[PDB]
This record gives structure tokens, sequence and C-alpha cells, in this order.
């Protein structure tokens, strides 16, 4: 079975920032750069 | 937090408006120039308070939305019975709570 | 930003706006041109970002970039266990699955 | 109609007086309440053009930081109270109206004390301008204009009389805007946007009127996409 | 017209192909380029309709996780490359079009290898479907539909042939949106908003078309403020 990323899943960089997906946002409204390229994932600073 | 903090930028020329009237004018124009900031260490009122005075509560934030005053900037405002020298953000926090529970006072 | 120059346009009201708040912060050398300021601000690893929901900018430069990220395996426990009624141990009469 | 079109934005309204007015509208697809409320808000505050005190001239006063004898309030508190004044002219012919007022002695000066002007109306009569003691001489000319948004007194710098002092521009009958996008459940799919925007107004216009004007300005702007070049 | 109305949004367009299309419009009052570009953007990505591979049927293959002899790619990589395929039909009469393709032996299978269909066009000819070695037998039927947004293959579950396998729906014809609000100087006042929005598209529709559809969805929504309650 194919497992597409979902809210229950947990991803983490090689440094240790571990975390779970809490919301899949519509590309519609998430943080976008001046040129229309939007961001894929928004990491909280407080965990740093 | 970030919404209620106030800022302080550059102290170069005199910070004395407590007394001279030439002090209001000169440090207002010099501020308009590049020498005095909107948040300068000048006891009574940094020119940032000199420039903007807000009558009603709302008046304050509108200026913020239009790009006149950042939330963390030091400005003067007229609340219930006092002329209070408090920043936008701080004034806004006030409302959040004042609204959460309507017993404003 | 080079392509941005040639492609035909310059700087936003928004782009300048975040700059104002950025210099009052201390990220950009006051007095330089927005073009020059953004370079500075970029070198710092952060760039201007607009909300997306409102289209307004996010007061203060935010960092962004290519971060590698892996997905972690879901253990059998991950399978959220919800039980209404079911088996029961033979000697101890407490619920068993 | 019955299926997708009957399933249409149920425009519901709740308005008390001319100041407050809530407006609910649902169902909406994904992330549209936001797509609509936000623009309307931006319009509701800048575009519903309005009126505000743009300049003042006290006859004996030269600078804004002065105090008038027999007058409890100082120039700065009065020019502030004028920002509170809400007027209403009826037609374009009135771009800049100078309201005049002169009062002497033991009288309280309210906005109703301004000499009436033909096409102009003062919705803020009982507002408090000043408290005059004895030998209290206050004769002023307060300018009024029709504009949009907020304009610092520094930005315009009006010059009717050389000893006059500019005032900051508060141009909108709309006091504040607020919209919420809460989920609503409609049978099949749960993901649904419910847009409800609360509008406040000084009284000049009404929340409903405001909103309508708003949507129009947007519409009119959507048409400007007509002739390519 | 001559003064304020002739001074109107000069709609200028620049479009190459059906993918890219820049759209400039100025002058605009204060903070409107943002007021307009943002909503359009939100619309341009969520609201517009397109085309995407909704189902596939390899003749000897039963499940999606199989591998075909003489074929380097595996079923999963291929159904994936199909998602990359961009088609374009010309009229409503074409809701679901089944594209057919069969190739054998030492040939590379590209999208141009699909047998032509009357009212349908493939903008993605040179896309790579597979690499066939020898005795390489690949005969498939890939469905194509007109829809909106993203629809997981799980959600629709298409059933043309029992051994077929659904594919995830990638319907917004719009790849990416981008708008800039640079200052423009027009005679008297400098504060001016210049709105230019760059739109990209898979080819199904065109930037211009897209934009038009967009503004309409907005307009249609501004009318939903009609009947109070």
């Amino acid at each position: 079975q194919k497992r597409k990323l979902q809210v229950g899943d947990k991803l983490a960089n090689r440094h240790g920032n571990k975390g779970v997906v809490a919301k899949i946002l519509p590309v519609e409204d998430m943080p976008h750069l001046p040129d229309g390229t939007p961001v894929d994932v928004i990491l909280n600073p407080l965990g740093v | 937090y970030y919404i209620t903090q106030v800022r302080k930028e550059k102290k170069g020329a005199g910070l004395e408006f407590a007394t001279p009237e030439e002090a209001l004018a000169a440090h207002e124009r010099g501020e308009v120039a590049l020498n005095a900031p909107i948040k300068v260490a000048g006891r009574e009122t940094s020119v940032g308070r000199l420039k903007y005075v807000f009558a009603n509560p709302d008046e304050a934030l509108l200026a913020v939305a239009h790009g006149i005053v950042d939330l963390q900037d030091v400005v003067t405002v007229r609340y219930m019975g006092k002329r209070l020298e408090t920043s936008p953000g701080r004034i806004l926090f006030a409302r959040i709570v004042a609204e959460a529970v309507e017993d404003e006072k | 930003f080079g392509k941005r120059k040639g492609e035909g346009f310059g700087v936003d009201k928004r782009e300048v706006e975040v700059l104002r708040r950025a210099e009052k912060l201390g990220l950009v050398t006051p007095g330089k041109t927005p073009e020059e300021q953004l370079k500075e601000l970029f070198l710092q690893g952060k760039v201007v970002l607009y909300d997306g929901r409102t289209g307004e900018p996010i007061e203060g430069p935010i960092v962004v970039g290519q971060m590698f990220i892996m997905k972690l395996y879901h253990m059998v426990e991950d399978k959220m266990h919800a039980r209404s009624t079911g088996p029961y141990s033979l000697i101890t009469q407490q619920p068993l699955g | 109609m019955l299926d997708s079109k009957l399933k249409a934005p149920v425009f519901t309204v709740r308005t008390q007086g001319r100041e407050y007015g809530e407006f609910v509208l649902e169902p909406l697809e994904r992330g549209f309440g936001v797509t609509l409320g936000n623009p309307l808000r931006r319009i509701l505050l800048s575009s519903i053009p309005g009126t505000a005190v743009t300049s003042v001239y006290i006859e004996d006063v030269l600078h804004e930081f002065s105090t008038i004898p027999g007058v409890k309030e100082d120039v700065v508190e009065i020019i502030l109270n004028l920002k509170e004044l809400v007027v209403r002219f009826l037609n374009p012919s009135l771009q800049t109206v100078t309201l005049l007022l002169k009062a002497e002695g033991p009288k309280e000066v309210k906005a109703r004390d301004f000499l009436p002007v033909a096409d102009v109306e003062i919705m803020n009569p009982d507002l408090h301008i000043a408290t005059l003691e004895e030998g209290g001489r206050l004769n002023m000319e307060v300018r009024v204009d029709r504009g949009v948004g907020y304009v610092p007194a520094e930005k315009h710098g009006i010059k009717d009389r050389i000893n006059a002092i500019p005032v900051d521009a508060v141009f909108s009958p709309v006091r504040r805007v607020a919209f919420q996008v809460e989920d609503t459940r409609l049978g099949q799919r749960t993901d649904l946007d419910k847009l409800t925007l609360r509008i406040w107004t000084d009284g000049s216009v009404t929340p409903l009127e405001a909103l309508n004007q708003a949507v129009e300005i947007l519409r009119e702007h959507l048409t400007y996409f007509s002739n390519p070049q």
C-alpha cells in the first residue's frame, strides 16, 4: 500500500528536530515569497 | 510579547526636550532629517511622541495599519481620562483582555 | 533579484515596509538603498515573506531555505487502537486483544 | 433552483442602529471566507471615503502647542477633540468646507455651536470642544475634507491661513472591521468556510450601506481588467 | 473620457505560449495592487478547472505495484510520469477522454505515441513514458478528465476495466502565481500601486483565460451579498 504524507505522520531533519504534521495547508494561503514560490513546510523557531 | 515591547534606536545629538521649545522644533526637524530617531533616549518624550498624538483608542491602530506607526513604537494616546504615553501593541493588548472579559475597567 | 531587475520590476510597498521595521530592528544598515539593503538582509539568510492569506508582508525578515527532511516509520502501535468490547483473559478477567 | 445553485450563500444580517452590523454568509468552498472578508476589510477602511478635520485656525494662536486664556483645554487637546468630530456633506460640489465658530464668555463650546452650512450637516452636535470661563475669546475656522484612509497632518500640510495648524486625517465612517471564518458542517463534506464580518460605523453611513459600497468598489475594480495592451 | 476615468487601469498583457503570461495594470490608488493580486492568486490556485490522468490500464498488469518485462520503468514510475502529462480538450462535450497507446520492441514510448483524438490535444508530446528493450509489449488505456483541485486516487476510485489502477488527480491548470506591487510615478502624487501578476499554466488553459475565470469567480461571489436575512 502507498502511504502518502498525512497529519498523523512524523518527520525530522538529521539534527534532531523531530515533529509531527499538525496541519496540511492549501498552497492557497501559506507563506509565499515575493516571486510566487511558496514554502513547503513552516518550522517553529521556539524549538531551536 | 513581541506585540507589547518598545524600541530604542540611535543617540547622537541632544536628548533634552523636557525643557526648550526650540528643543521640540529642532529635534523634530532633525528627526525628520537623519539625526534623531523616533525612539531616542530623551527623558520626557522622544520626538516619536512629539510627532504623533492619538485622540481615541482606535485612532492609534489605524495609523499602524496605514504604515505610520509600528506596533512596538512609542507613541502618546488618550484613554478614558489620561494622556498615556504607551505603545500601539501595548494599547492593543489592553483591548484583547478588555474584550475577552467586557468589564473593561 | 537579478532576474527580478531584468524581468521588469523593482521593490514593493511591502518590501520597503518590512525594511523600515528591519532597520528599526538592526538588521540593515540605515541609509542604504533598498536594493543594497535587501542584499544585506539576504546574506543574513532571511528574506521578506508575504502572508498568503492576506497578501500583506510578515513584519520582519524571515529565514527560508532548502532543508533536508526525512519521514519516520510508523510502528504497529501507531495504528491507533480503539476498543469497544472484545476478548478477555482466561485466568485474569481483564480485557485482552 | 435545487442542487448546487440553491446551495448558495445564505446572506444573513443582524444590525442594531447605524453603528454595528454583523453579516453572515455560508456555505463557501475552501478558504474563501478569507478570500472575501480580507479584501472587503481593506476596502471598508480605506475606500468608503469620508470626512475629517484637515486644518484649524484659532485667531490669536500661532503654534499648535499653545494655550488659550479662559480656555481650560490646550490647543493640542482641542485639535484632538476636533478629530472626533463627524460631519456629512450631501454632494461632490462640497470638496472642502470650512466650518466657522466663535463663542465668548462663560459658555461651553459644543459642535452644534458652529454656524450652519447649507449642504453640510453635523452628526456630532453634543461633542465637547471646550470650556470657556470669563473673558474667554475663542474664534476659529476648522477645515473639513472628503478623502480616504489616514493622512498624517505632516503629509498634507494645509495652508488656509499662515498661522493655522494642520490636523491628522481620519477619513472613514467605518470605525473597525472584523471577520471570522469558522467551519460549518453541510451534510456530505465537513470542510466548509463560514464568513461572518462585523462592521462598526460612526453613524454617518450604516454597516450594510458600507459593505455594499465596498463590494462595488471591488467589482468596479474587477472590470478594469478589460482592454489588453 | 479625459480626467479621473481616462486615468484608468492600463491593462497590458505579455504572453508567450499557453504556459506563461504576465499581466500589468496601473495606476491604482493606495494599497490596491495588493488588494487585488492576493485574492486573484488565492482563486487562481484553488478555483480554476483542468485536466489530469484519472485512471490507467496496462493489459497484462493487475496491480499498481507490478513490473512489466522489457520495460525498464515499473508500473508505479510510469503512472507517475502520466501525472506529468498535460492534455487539452476544446469543449464541454469532452468530459472523460480515454487516450490509447500501444508500442512494441526497441522503442522509447513518448506521449506523442498516443493515437490522436479529434477534439483532444497533447501539449506534452516529448514527455518520457517508458523505455522498451526487446519483446517489449506495452498496450494501455489512460483515462483523462476535467476537474478541479487535487483528488487522491483513493477518493474517486475509477472503474473502466476491473484490472485498472486509479491515479491521483492533478487538476489546477495553474502551476504558480506571483504578483508584484512596485511604485509608479504619475505626475502629481508619487504614492501609486502598480499591480503585475505573473501566471504559469500546464497548458490546459491559458494564463489569460485563467485570470478571466478567476475575476469572475470573485465577481460571482461579490453578488452573493444581495438578499439580507
